[PDB]
């Protein structure tokens, strides 16, 4: 019960050491494998040398969220699967880590990062959502030399980083940063403005040349039904951000009196990716007695990487965990007001490996509390609507175009969670980074001029 | 009869070869015909450090200069002639006091 950086890979000035180890590598494999393509020989070197000034200008460059993706990042997926020391007995490089030490220096050096000189200036352009992908989008806009305003449903900024991800992988002074910096270029955030009844793309169109839509993954999935959490059950929707709120200090003005969630006796967290893990450590740090994470499939198909997957195995969680088909959860049970257990049906992959629920075998599990971890979805139907004409695939998400990320629309833009096809913040700064560029080709063409097509 | 520039040139250096560029004209005209840091790194270096040149591995297979996408420099066209069974190749290196250098003008 508390949060400590529980990260591996966080590194002291000892980093130093790991920089020297790095070979420094030619048209090196781990920028390639890098969603935002940093250039990691480059800033490793610099790490060498000592010049962490150096290392955060040519991270922050390539990404303006550098802090957060060094500690986020599933690396093995990305840059550090590529890296050639692999091979090693060493082992690859923990290139987040150094992202995050060379960031790290930088927050404390507290310099301002200033902006370029100019260009087809601004007219106003709205982005919805505060997450990654429009803090992304905001930043190389403003570098392009624009007037941008984000508009973000919730009094905190910063999105998933700052509502979900635990504090102990993710400190919240380290979303508080970035967004600084985004702000000095004089992008502005207003907080109470939901993209819905109050804001809408027509509504937009009054005197708006482009938006980005950036809201992510609103909601959560449904077999619980109307359960409450006095009961006992919680999704993850609902149980990270009351963990976020106690835990992060800058987050609201409101200290969270009520406190951290008191979460006790047997949790189930039913999901396999990186918010079942997520919800399953932080339950430990509320007090909770034993941690059950279900999956409906294997273990050998975790969603998480393995990375993630160990904080949690350290922790001691058990997994009950077998056979690709899911161990599916069929019921909860309530007596007294309280979720005493949830009935599960055993699942087993066919040749066909399509899942199957075989109905004969099922388990009760005891539990005091259930946090379904599934996962996210858009759903909320006015928000939807707010999306209008915008076209929308048969995913219920906006379409858009792989490479510019337009919309049917061409002054609407969209990139992050919402374009269902990433799930990763260096993959959704990347989206904002993509499309900052188109909406400026968009924009300029408005102004009647020209935009090279290398972009830069 | 003859002048060797030689000494004459040599003396010249050990007063000091020098430099007129401030990195920041280096960095531009080095941008001109689109230089790199592998190319200062990679390659540059060791031929100052060692006295020696940049050994490598792997196939070469970038695209070839023509079918390029960036800039690539004339001397990139220009292949390197080899001899192969109508005559052999030398060793440069057991067998340098053969070869030669020397320029006259
Ligand atoms: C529990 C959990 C753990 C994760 N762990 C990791 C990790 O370790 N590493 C990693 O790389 N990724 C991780 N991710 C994924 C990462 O957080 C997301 O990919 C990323 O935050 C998506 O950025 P985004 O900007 O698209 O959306 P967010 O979803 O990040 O941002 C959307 C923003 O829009 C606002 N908004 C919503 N609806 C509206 C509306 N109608 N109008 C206006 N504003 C609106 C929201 O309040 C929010 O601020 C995790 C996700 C979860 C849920
Ligand atoms: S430059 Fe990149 S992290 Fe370093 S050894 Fe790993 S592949 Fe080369
Ligand atoms: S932003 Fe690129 S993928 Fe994440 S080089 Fe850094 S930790 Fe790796």
């Amino acid at each position: 019960q508390d949060f400590a950086e529980i990260y591996a890979r966080f590194s002291d000035e000892r980093a130093n050491e790991q920089a020297n180890r790095c070979s420094q590598c030619g048209v090196p494999f781990c920028q390639v494998h890098c969603p935002v393509s940093n250039n990691i020989p480059d800033w490793l070197k610099l790490t060498s040398e000592g010049r962490l000034e150096e290392a955060y200008e040519v991270s922050q460059a390539t990404n303006n969220f550098p802090e957060i993706c060094g500690r986020i990042c599933p690396q093995d997926r990305l840059c550090e699967g590529n890296c050639v020391i692999e091979q090693s007995t060493h082992g690859a490089v923990t290139i987040g880590s150094v992202e995050k030490y060379i960031n790290d220096t930088a927050w404390d050096q507290g310099w301002v990062k200033p902006r370029t000189p100019s260009r087809e200036l601004g007219l106003s352009v709205g982005v919805i959502g505060a997450g990654p992908a429009g803090l992304a989008a905001a930043e190389e806009l403003r570098a392009k030399g624009y007037e941008v305003h984000v508009y973000d449903r919730y009094d905190r900024m910063g999105g998933l980083l700052v509502y979900g991800i635990p504090g102990f992988k993710l400190e919240k002074s380290v979303v508080e940063r970035r967004v600084k910096l985004l702000a000095d270029a004089g992008v502005i955030y207003h907080p109470n403005f939901e993209v819905g009844r109050d804001a809408s793309l027509p509504e937009l169109r009054r005197k708006h040349v482009a938006v980005l839509v950036a809201t992510g993954v609103y909601k959560a999935r449904d077999i619980k039904a109307p359960g409450s959490g006095l009961g006992n059950i919680v999704a993850a929707l609902d149980y990270l951000t009351t963990s976020n709120k106690v835990s992060l200090g800058d987050t609201v003005e409101a200290y969270e009196n009520g406190s951290l969630n008191a979460a006790g006796k047997h949790v189930v967290v039913l999901g396999g990716g990186d918010t079942a893990m997520d919800c399953v450590r932080t339950a430990i740090r509320q007090g909770a007695t034993s941690v059950k994470c279900l999956y409906r499939r294997d273990r050998k198909n975790m969603p998480g990487s393995q990375r993630e997957v160990a904080h949690a195995e350290e922790e001691g969680v058990e997994f009950i965990w077998q056979a690709a088909p899911e161990g599916f959860t069929g019921d909860t049970v309530v007596t007294g007001v309280r979720a005493v257990r949830i009935h599960l049906g055993v699942a087993d992959a066919t040749g066909r490996q399509t899942p199957q629920v075989i109905e004969g075998s099922e388990f009760t599990v005891q539990a005091d509390l259930v946090i379904k971890a599934l996962g996210f979805e858009p759903e909320d139907l006015p928000n939807a609507f707010d999306e209008p004409e915008l076209k929308v695939t048969r995913w219920g998400t906006l379409l858009v175009d792989h490479r510019t990320k337009m919309t049917n629309m061409d002054g609407v833009f969209a990139a992050g969670d919402i374009v269902r096809g990433a799930s990763l913040v260096v993959w959704a700064i990347r989206d904002g980074r993509d499309a900052a560029e188109g909406i400026h080709a968009y924009a300029k063409a408005k102004a009647e001029a020209p935009v090279a097509v290398a972009a830069e | 009869n003859t002048t060797h520039l030689d000494e004459l040139v040599k003396t010249a250096s050990l007063k000091g070869e020098p430099s007129d560029m401030d990195k920041a004209e280096l960095r531009r005209r080095q941008q001109a015909f689109g230089l790199t840091m592998e190319d200062m790194e990679l390659i540059l270096h060791p031929m100052v450090e060692d006295g020696k040149e940049a050994i490598g591995s792997m196939g070469d297979d970038s695209p070839i200069a023509v079918l390029s996408d960036k800039y690539r420099g004339l001397h990139h066209f220009f292949r390197q002639n080899f001899s192969q069974v109508t005559n052999p190749p030398i060793d440069s290196l057991r067998e340098r006091r053969v070869m030669s250098l020397k320029t006259r003008l």
